[PDB]
RNA sequence: UGCCUGGCGGCCGUAGCGCGGUGGUCCCACCUGACCCCAUGCCGAACUCAGAAGUGAAACGCCGUAGCGCCGAUGGUAGUGUGGGGUCUCCCCAUGCGAGAGUAGGGAACUGCCAGGCA
RNA sequence: CCUCCUAAAGAGUAACGGAGGAGCACGAAGGUUGGCUAAUCCUGGUCGGACAUCAGGAGGUUAGUGCAAUGGCAUAAGCCA
RNA sequence: ACCCGAUGCAAACUGCGAAUACCGGAGAAUGUUAUCACGGGAGACACACGGCGGGUGCUAACGUCCGUC
């Protein structure tokens, strides 16, 4: 149900994860099915705040990009030893 | 041989009548009789193994299998190569003769009789025994014995099942437990 | 001690002549294929000349090393 | 078990002789038939076969499956090689005593004609 | 050419383990007796000599079974070559190389030759 | 003299660096042909204590491979003839 | 004890496994053959410092030495 708003990738390389942590983002994946999957990137403040509750491993998230609303769902997070900030998240449509 | 026709005779026919089996080879049958005799203190001379070899021989209708150690151990004080049991390895026509001559004349004459061990099975069939007093064979005289062996017979049957050894075992006597 | 002399003196698509040894080792860490020998020592020998190869072979996944002739 | 036994003993002859990348001929026996077949280096081609199952054999055959059988088979081997030029192949046992229809086989090749 | 059976190679678990079903047309297997070709460091045990008398029980050919083994992405990370920076003990930056680990998905094989039976 | 690292995925590479063995032996423990393939647990029993030979299932080389160790061995390089 | 799910680690453990470096084959460009062999003549035969990957120490140490620049 929520709506997770984001850039298409353009830059594929530990470069661009860099720098999107560095600028308060984080590196994600969409895939599940035989279609490519997709790299999105993810913005550590929305994501996290919407995160925040308990259904988002739980309930069926929303990525509107484009205007267009795909279906996914969160399967396991990349999660910082001590840092409390994202890394990487997968996601399958679903 | 000779007891093969009476074993196709009646115990076949009653077992497929028991257990509503399809096929005639369905029925449990005799691998082998294991007349295996191990003294296990045989460390004192190899006289006493040599004579229990004999009188398998005597016995049975072929020369023993004379078996060493498995392995050597210090708790057993066993060494690696030590000749120690002995055993018979009967496949061909004597069987039946010989599983005959024993259910008919060797099982009433067991001293204190109670029944013979029904629950010592392996779990997929095989039937053993740990009987001792070997003089119940008179094809062996008193003069030729200097001590009292064991009996281990251990049976390799076909049968798939306890359910199926019991049943073979009920089959050829075998009174009560 | 002095150190022994182990490992692969000719690689793949080397090409070689006979009697080259190939590989040198204690055991047996790749096998004889196509025109190659065995020494006592578990030598590897090319026995003709051509390049040299290496796959994998057998239900156990061995490595091998043969000879391809030109 | 008998199969497992039976490749796992001639396979080290079979790859030996495989070394040597020279055209064999091998023998299968079973109490019922004979079967006989000169196997390429490559392994994927053969060059004559002969079996006790065909008619062809069977006709004279008292039983499928005998010493005058494995003595026809072989002979009938030698000549179909013989006249394909298969030029001295070597022979394999597949595992099997030397002492039976594969001597027999082995002796009716011989006698054919075949220098093997 | 369609199905079934056996042998010989490639491939070396997507080819595996467990469960169910099915198979006697041919072929394969169970096994009868063995002084005869054979031999047992004892054993017709292995191998070999005389079947359809019966069967597919055990073994084995084929189909399903995703319980399980196994293969296996994209993406992120670790790690590192060259240059630079720092709080140079260790870390960061532009660039190149970047996978096991976990998931998506695949997964009960396929291929070449010969032989016999049912079509 | 030999084995582990040390020793930075070719070879080689030092340190009052640390870990162990050998001065052999075999006329079989070699060659050839054939046959075979273990540790352990469980089930059973009178000596058997929980772990004596024996029957079977799992296991599939963790055994064995004369030397201390390393790497190999199912084709077995291990065992018998 | 056996023993399922593993955690904390291994220079003398690796069912996985790089980046580099070395090896061989093809190719354009470029370098005054910069490559190899023989012969004459040598010099040197106590190196210092710094960068990187390391051994050991007292998670001080120019400690106590290695491979590369």
């Amino acid at each position: 149900m929520f709506t997770i708003n984001a850039e298409v990738r353009k830059e594929q390389g530990k470069g661009a994860s860099r720098r999107l942590r560095a600028a308060n983002k984080f590196p994600a994946i969409i895939y599940g099915g035989k279609e490519a999957p997709l790299a999105i990137e993810l913005d550590h403040d929305k994501v996290m705040n919407m995160q925040a509750k308990a259904e988002f491993y739980s309930e069926v998230l929303t990525i509107v990009v484009d205007g267009k609303e795909i279906k996914v769902k969160a399967q396991d997070v990349q999660r910082h030893p001590y840092k409390p900030k994202l890394q990487h998240i997968d996601f399958v449509r679903a | 041989a000779k007891l093969h026709d009476y074993y196709k005779d009646e115990v076949v026919k009653k077992l497929m009548t028991e257990f509503n089996y399809n096929s005639v080879m369905q029925v449990p049958r005799v691998e082998k009789i294991t007349l295996n005799m191990g003294v296990g203190e045989a460390i004192a001379d190899k006289k006493l193994l040599d004579n229990a070899a004999a009188d398998l021989a005597a016995i049975s209708g072929q020369k023993p299998l004379i078996t060493k150690a498995r392995k050597s151990v210090a708790g057993f004080k066993i060494r690696q190569g030590y000749p120690i049991g002995c055993k018979v390895t009967l496949r061909g026509e004597r069987m039946w003769e010989f599983f005959e001559r024993l259910i008919t004349i060797a099982v009433p004459r067991i001293r204190d009789f109670r029944g013979l061990s029904a629950k010592s099975f392996d779990g997929r069939g095989n039937y053993s025994m740990g009987v001792r007093e070997q003089i119940i064979f008179p094809e062996i005289d008193y003069d030729k014995v200097d001590r009292v062996r064991g009996l281990d017979i251990t049976i390799t049957t076909t049968a798939k099942s306890d359910e199926e050894g019991r049943a073979l075992l009920a089959a050829f006597d075998f009174p009560f437990r | 001690s002095e150190a022994k002399r182990l490992g692969v003196k000719r690689f793949g698509g080397e090409s070689v002549l006979a009697g080259s040894i190939i590989v040198r080792q204690r055991g047996t860490k790749f096998h004889a294929g196509a025109n190659v020998g065995c020494g006592r020592d578990h030598t590897l020998f090319a026995k003709a000349d051509g390049k040299v190869k290496f796959e994998v072979k057998g239900p156990k996944n061995r490595k091998f090393i043969s000879i391809e002739a030109e | 078990d008998k199969k497992s036994a039976r490749i796992r003993r001639a396979t080290r002859a079979r790859r030996k002789l495989q070394e040597l990348g020279a055209t064999r001929l091998v023998v299968h026996r079973t109490p019922r038939h004979i079967y006989a077949q000169v196997i390429a280096p490559n392994g994927s081609e053969v060059l004559v076969a002969a079996s006790t199952v065909e008619k062809a054999i069977a006709e004279q055959l008292k039983y499928t499956g005998n010493k005058d059988a494995a003595a026809a088979v072989g002979k009938a081997v030698a000549e179909r090689a013989l006249e394909k030029g298969i030029k001295d192949v070597s022979f394999d046992r597949s595992g099997f005593q030397y002492h039976g229809r594969v001597q027999a086989l082995a002796d009716a090749a011989r006698e054919a004609g075949l220098q093997f």
